[PDB]
C-alpha cells in the first residue's frame, strides 16, 4: 500500500524558517505532482502549493506566495515545503498529499499523517492549577491554566474515576497560552467522605502536579 | 493554470 | 480565492435517515469538486469528484449532484460508520483550491437539559491578581446553547471563552465551559457575577449566580 | 508471436504472487509490454505498462503501490508482481504487446492469460443434489459448495447430451461455488428411462454419480 | 480518470444486417481511441485503432467513425462469425486507459416463452442443514426476464442468485435458473413457496408453486 510520511514539524518562533519533509514509499513517486494542506486548530482545510512530477511547474496559495518553496527528489522519493518568515496563522497540521492521477480532477487520494507545526512567541511552561470547589449531585474541577505548548492529560484520582468525567479542549488565551478545565459529577454524599485529585501531566515541561479538590471553608 | 494536470503521461511512447 | 460555504455547519441524524448537505461557491466552478469525509485524528478521505463521481471503494450510499455555484452531497441512507465532519473542495480552472469549512454530522437523541454550574475563582488564583469564573453545561443535547454572562447585571461581551467537548460516544450529549476572565482590581469592583444559560430543554432561562465574598 | 501467461492459482488475501509471461518469435527488448486483468464481471482493465528498457512503469490507479511491473529483456520475459491482494483483484491477467506506434497504445498480441482467485476458501469437493421432475419434464443436479472452479456435469456417462443446459457456477457468500445442470426429457421415459449426472472436479479427485429418480 | 460508457450493452440483428454500436467517453479523447472482438473464453482481438485505422488482417466490413467524445464501430453486413462482445478503449494522453464495459452483439429470431419450473430441495440437502429452492425457466427468448420468490407470499429480497447460459446455437434461446437458499431453520418455518415468472412472450406471469412437506 502506497505510505507518506511527514516530518520535521515543530514549535518555531515567529519569523524564522522550518523545512517539512514528506518520504513516499511504494508509489512511482516521479509520476504525481504533490501537493501540501494544512489544517488549522478551527479544523479548516487550506491548500498550500502544489509541484508537477518534474518539478517543472509549482503553485502556491496567496496567503504562502514568496516565504514557502516547495520541492521534491525524485532519486529519494521525496517531498519538501520550505517555510520562511513563519506567522502564528501558519499554526497547523501540515499533510502531504499526492494527486490522484485524474488530468481533470485535482483531488487528493493518499494522506499523511500530518506533522505538526506550532508558530509561538511563548516559552514552555508548566500549568498552574486551580479547583473549582463544590458547594442530589456536585460538580467540581481542575483549571489548568498558562501553559505551553500542548497537550496536558488530566486524570481523576489516579484513573480510579472515569465516570461523568470532562477534560475540555485547551483554549489559547492572548498571552499564548492554553488553558483547560477538568469537571467531575460526584454524589453531593461524598464530598466529605471522599477525595478527589486531578492528576495534570504536562510532558513538555516535566510537568506532573496533583490538587486536592474539597468544598470551600 | 494552478489546477492544470501535474501529473506525467501514462500513454507517452514505450518502445524502443 | 473562491469562498465554499457549507450549510448546515451541523447536521442532527438517525442512522437509516437521508442526510443532504450544501455546498455553496462564491463564483462558478462548473463541475471541479469534490467532497472528503474526515474523522478525529485522522486525515481526510475522498468519496466524490467531478460534482457526482463515486471514488473507488466507496460505498454507494454516498451520491452528489450540482453544478456552477451549488453543490449537495446526499448519504443515502445513514450508517454508523458515516457520522463525522465532510468538506467540499473545488479545484476549478485558473482558481486556487479552496476548501469549505466543513459540515459536522451528529447522532439524533432526544432533548436533554442542562445541569448548570457556576464556580467563583478560588483563593489562589486571586493571588496571582487574576480572576477567573467559569460557568460549567454537563451532558445536554442539542448542540445549540447560549451562554450569556451578567456582572452585576450587566451583559459581559468580549471578555469570556467557551470550550465544548466532542459529542460523547455513550449518551451523545455535549458539555461547554465558558471562562469570564476579569481583572483581580476589576473583580473585587462589583458584586453579582452570573451566566444565564438559554437551551431547548429548557422551560425558562436558568441562571446560576454567586455573591463575590459569599 | 507468442505469449504465454504463468504463475496463477489460489492465494489467500493479504498474500502475494509473482506472474510471468514469456514472448517468443519476437525482439522483446523492442516493446514496450502491459497487464491487462478482466474481472469475472467480463470488464477490462488495463493494470500496467513498462518501457522497453524499464526506464519507466505506469500503474492503474487501484493497483498503484501494491503491484510492480518488471522485466528481463536477456531472458524475454515480462514479470508482474502483485502485493497486498484483495478480492478485487481476482481476475484473469493477459500481458498484451504493445503495437508499437508511437501515438497508439494497443495491444495486437495478448497471452492466453492466467487465472489468479484471491479467497480464504480451502479446495473442497462438491455435494450433488438430485432435482427430481415432478409431456416434456426437467430433471437436472445441484452441483454445491465446491471450490476452486471448474466441475464438469456429463448425464448418463455422456450418452444424454439433448436438452441438458448446464449453467454458469455462481460465487457464494461462504466463497464457495455452486451450480445446476438440468435436461428436459420426455415424461413417459420416467419409469422407463434412467437418468444420473457424472460430476467432476478435478481439483478435490471426486467422481460422484447421482441417480435422479422421479418423484409421486 | 475518463469514464467510456457504450451504447447499447446488448444488441439483437441478424446476419447481413447493417450493425453499429456507439462509445462515448467523459471528456475528450481526440482520436486516441481503439475497438476490440472477444469472444468467450479467448482474449481479445484488435478491430480498429486511432478512431477508424482497420488494424491488417481484420475484414474490411468492420469501420470506426468518431471524434472528441462520441465513436462508433460499424459492421457493413453482419457474419456469423462476428457475434461477439466488442469493446472501446481510450489511449487519451495524460490519462490512464480506460475500457468500455462492452456490447454483445446477439443473433434475433423470434420470442418464444420460457418453460416453467420449480424444484423443492431434495430429501439429501435437508440433512445437510441448508435448503435451496430453485426455479428453471427453459429455452427463452429474448434474454430479458424478471423471475420473483414469494415464501408465504411475502416478497423475498437479496437471498437469491441468478445464472444465464449462453445463447444456445440450435435454436439461439436462453436458459435461466434461479437458487433461493435459506436455513433450514427459515425453510421448515413457511408453507408455501413459490416463483412467479415475468417475461414477454407471456401474457400473464406465469407461478409455480409447491408446499413444505406435501405431495
Amino acid at each position: 500500500q502506497v505510505q507518506l510520511v511527514e516530518s520535521g514539524g515543530g514549535v518555531v518562533q515567529p519569523g524564522r524558517s522550518l523545512r517539512l519533509s514528506c518520504a513516499a514509499s511504494r508509489l512511482t513517486f516521479r509520476n504525481f505532482g504533490m501537493h501540501w494542506v494544512r489544517q488549522t486548530p478551527g479544523k479548516g482545510l487550506e491548500w498550500v502549493a502544489v509541484i508537477w512530477h518534474d518539478g517543472s511547474n509549482k503553485f502556491y496559495a496567496d496567503s504562502v506566495e514568496g516565504r514557502f518553496t516547495i520541492s521534491r527528489d525524485n532519486s529519494k522519493n521525496t517531498l519538501y515545503l520550505q517555510m520562511n518568515s513563519l506567522r502564528d496563522e501558519d499554526t497547523a497540521i501540515y499533510y502531504c498529499a499526492k494527486d490522484w492521477g485524474g488530468a481533470s480532477d485535482r483531488v487528493f487520494d493518499y494522506w499523511g499523517r500530518g506533522t505538526l507545526v506550532i508558530v509561538s512567541s511563548a516559552s514552555t511552561k508548566g500549568p498552574s492549577v486551580f479547583p473549582l470547589a463544590p458547594s442530589g449531585t456536585a460538580a467540581l474541577g481542575c483549571l489548568v491554566k498558562d501553559y505551553f505548548p500542548e497537550p496536558v492529560t488530566v486524570s481523576w484520582n489516579s484513573g480510579a474515576l472515569t465516570s461523568g468525567v470532562h477534560t475540555f479542549p485547551a483554549v489559547l488565551q492572548s498571552s499564548g497560552l492554553y488553558s483547560l478545565s477538568s469537571v467531575v459529577t460526584v454524589p453531593s454524599s461524598s464530598l466529605g467522605t471522599q477525595t478527589y485529585i486531578c492528576n495534570v501531566n504536562h510532558k513538555p515541561s516535566n510537568t506532573k502536579v496533583d490538587k486536592k479538590v474539597e468544598p470551600k471553608s | 493554470n494552478p489546477n492544470a494536470n501535474p501529473n506525467a503521461n501514462p500513454n507517452a511512447n514505450p518502445n524502443a | 480565492d473562491i469562498q465554499m460555504t457549507q450549510s448546515p455547519s451541523t447536521l442532527s441524524a438517525s442512522v437509516g435517515d437521508r442526510v443532504t448537505i450544501t455546498c455553496r461557491a462564491s463564483q462558478s466552478v462548473s463541475t471541479s469538486l469534490a467532497w472528503y469525509q474526515q474523522k478525529p485524528g485522522k486525515a481526510p478521505n475522498l468519496l466524490i469528484y467531478q460534482a457526482s463521481t463515486l471514488y473507488r471503494g466507496v460505498p454507494s450510499r454516498f451520491s452528489g449532484s450540482g453544478s456552477g455555484t451549488e453543490f449537495t452531497l446526499t448519504i443515502g441512507s445513514l450508517q454508523p460508520d458515516d457520522f463525522a465532519t465532510y468538506y467540499c473542495q473545488h479545484y476549478n480552472s485558473y482558481s486556487r483550491i479552496t476548501f469549505g469549512q466543513g459540515t459536522r454530522l451528529e447522532i439524533k437523541r432526544t432533548v436533554a437539559a442542562p445541569s448548570v454550574f457556576i464556580f467563583p475563582p478560588s483563593d489562589e488564583q486571586l493571588k496571582s491578581g487574576t480572576a477567573s469564573v467559569v460557568c460549567l453545561l454537563n451532558n445536554f443535547y442539542p448542540r445549540e446553547a447560549k451562554v450569556q454572562w451578567k456582572v452585576d447585571n450587566a451583559l459581559q461581551s468580549g471578555n469570556s471563552q467557551e470550550s465544548v467537548t466532542e459529542q460523547d460516544s455513550k449518551d451523545s450529549t455535549y458539555s461547554l465551559s465558558s471562562t469570564l476572565t476579569l481583572s483581580k482590581a476589576d473583580y473585587e469592583k462589583h458584586k453579582v457575577y452570573a451566566c444565564e444559560v438559554t437551551h431547548q430543554g429548557l422551560s425558562s432561562p436558568v441562571t446560576k449566580s454567586f455573591n463575590r465574598g459569599e
